[PDB]
């Protein structure tokens, strides 16, 4: 009825915004993790050099 | 001022790092993580007066971490040395493809190469018998160590192995 | 009625899981961004020696 | 070769990298990312015949990239260099808080603090009036520079800013 219908359309809008967060932790992981392979992939071609 | 470049590859949580850092820094790692990318290791040493810089490369074990880096490390390769877990068969079972891997990204195929089994410590879970990786080590002509890096009790210790592939490549 | 009851119960299931799973995103997080500062901490300490 | 120590400290996203990268190569980045912890630059100078290597901190702004490198920041410190972003009275207002991160990790004002507005040539965005951002340098004994790291027209170089302050510590 009513009272069920509103207290899942909250629910549902909070495992929206949560979804989200978790998007941006994995964006956030993928930035490090790809810098850090910048990072050694640079010192990489350094030593190759000599 | 001769730096020698030896990666080491193999699986993960085969103990590459554990392995490098033993030779270079005397000590078992304590606390270890996930390889990123690569680990540069560097130690010197005087082979028959002359004094060398063996420059070993703790390359990753995870897909993950390694995809982008594969021809970084095959390049002026002057040894590889290959790493499997005597704990873990299926470590052992994924040879053939870095040795495959090996074969693509070389074109020298004198270089020399080398088999290390690590964690031989752990001889109640030992699942890789010595005679099937001796046999392995023989179809594609490498010798192999048996070793462990956290304690190399009286068995191809760790010092003597990278030695015996340095002393090797002043040749 | 009864159909939105167990409906709205399976989302609350899967929400407790979606925390667990950027419980851990985030435990990663954390991994690599530590690991960052070491590096970068270690960086530091050798040009604070001159 | 004397080296100097000129930290730069500002909130996020006001143009910290970029300013530092114009002063060391020379050009204005085509491309940059948020500063994890520190980002180091080296540029060689000659100031008065003498050869003096400036040296660049790129600081975070983020907290969370930046809560444990903070004594790392102000340790042997030669220079302070605080940004805000002109298009951004947000950033300017977090001015004093910086300020109070300063003093709090150091006991002695005798080192060199200037305070620097970027983004200079956004004109038509400019939020920060210079006459407030010049009350606010002068209350806390700096001097203000308005500039931009990508076209500052007629206005105050970065070259210029860097090489007054080292001129400055040379003395
Ligand atoms: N008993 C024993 N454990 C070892 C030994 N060497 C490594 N380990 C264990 O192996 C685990 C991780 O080994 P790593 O050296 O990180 O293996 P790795 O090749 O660096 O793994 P990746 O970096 O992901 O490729 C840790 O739990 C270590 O304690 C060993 O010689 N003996
Ligand atoms: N128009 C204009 N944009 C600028 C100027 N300087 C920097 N930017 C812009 O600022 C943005 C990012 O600036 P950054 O140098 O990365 O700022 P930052 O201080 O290093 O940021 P954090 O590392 O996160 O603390 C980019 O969009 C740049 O284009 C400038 O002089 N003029
Ligand atoms: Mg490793
Ligand atoms: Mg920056």
């Amino acid at each position: 009825n009513q009272t069920l219908k509103d207290e899942y359309d909250a629910l549902q809008i909070t495992f929206t915004a949560l979804e989200e967060k978790l998007r941006k932790t994995t964006e956030e992981n993928q930035e490090l993790v790809t810098r850090w392979m910048a990072e050694k992939a640079q010192e990489a071609n350094r030593l190759n050099a000599e | 001022s001769r730096i020698f470049k030896i990666i080491v590859i193999g699986d993960s949580n085969v103990g590459k790092t554990c392995l490098t850092y033993r030779f270079c820094a005397g000590r078992f790692p304590d606390r270890t993580e996930a390889t990123i990318g690569v680990d540069f290791r560097e130690r010197a040493v005087d082979i028959d007066g002359e004094r060398i810089k063996i420059q070993l490369w703790d390359t990753a074990g995870l897909e993950r971490f390694r995809k982008s880096m594969v021809q970084h490390y095959y390049r002026n390769v002057h040894a590889v040395v290959f790493v499997y877990d005597m704990t873990n068969m299926a470590s052992f079972h994924s040879l053939p493809a870095w040795i495959e891997e090996c074969k693509q990204h070389l074109l020298a195929n004198d270089i020399p190469r080398i088999l290390v089994g690590n964690k031989c410590d752990l001889r109640s879970a030992i699942q890789v018998p010595t005679d099937l990786a001796q046999k392995f080590a023989d179809t594609h002509s490498m010798p192999l160590f048996e070793t462990s890096a956290k304690n190399p009790n009286d068995n191809d210790h760790v010092e003597a192995i990278f030695m015996t592939l340095a002393h090797k490549l002043k040749s």
